[PDB]
């Protein structure tokens, strides 16, 4: 869950890149 | 990169920025 | 001018609102 | 359409999108 | 109250259109 | 290019901040 | 597609839905 | 009006107030 | 001007608007 | 602290201008 | 068209995300 | 600088960092 982790928790730029194509 | 919660459209803009040409997928419900 | 780059930022924010729970895929190409 | 609370400028952008050519009126205090 | 209903409560696209000219 | 469409989105966000409680009317024409 | 289509001409909310789901 | 005036030339915060109230 | 809390990117856009040509400095940690 | 005052507290347009160059 | 004015608004929002706690200075010139 | 450089050509997140700190 993207929304579950980056909105409810904090995401490093790394974790954020997990959602790039 | 910023160190704060990203929600709603701010998370979408972050992905747009971070991903660049790669593009991204946004599925809030999965 | 980066018109396309700026336009895309608006587009993803609009899809965020329009698509809602359905989510969406953003691909600067195919 | 999205199914979440819309506040501040996000509500304004939503109206801008949803209303199109129709334009809209924003009066937070009425 | 627009702010009262769409920000404090949820608004369907229909309810949102009540504020279009 | 949808320059005017993109410009208007910024304009309404700016009016939101500038006008505050006074609110405003956005009419793509008259 | 999306960019070509919606950056050279205004896509309404209805036209944008085609890029959902 | 607003669009014609503020899209072909930069309207400062002071110039934007005229479109309030 | 608006009378509400300004945070994250909304505070940055407010400064961008309010400051005009003057430009501004944003230091969230100082 | 800009963030401390305008985000956690309210800032008048005046207070906001304290952060312009 | 105020392309530069609109572009700058996006730029400051991007720096906000990219710079994080480090903050940044925005100067429309030197 | 920033505007001249990043408005006439796309600056990635990596190119934008140079304008931080
Ligand atoms: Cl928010
Ligand atoms: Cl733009
Ligand atoms: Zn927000
Ligand atoms: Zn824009």
């Amino acid at each position: 869950g993207l929304l579950e982790q980056c909105c409810h928790s904090i995401c490093s730029l790394y974790q954020l890149e997990n959602y790039c194509n | 990169f910023v160190n704060q919660h990203l929600c709603g459209s701010h998370l979408v803009e972050a992905l747009y920025l971070v991903c660049g040409e790669r593009g991204f997928f946004y599925t809030p419900k999965t």
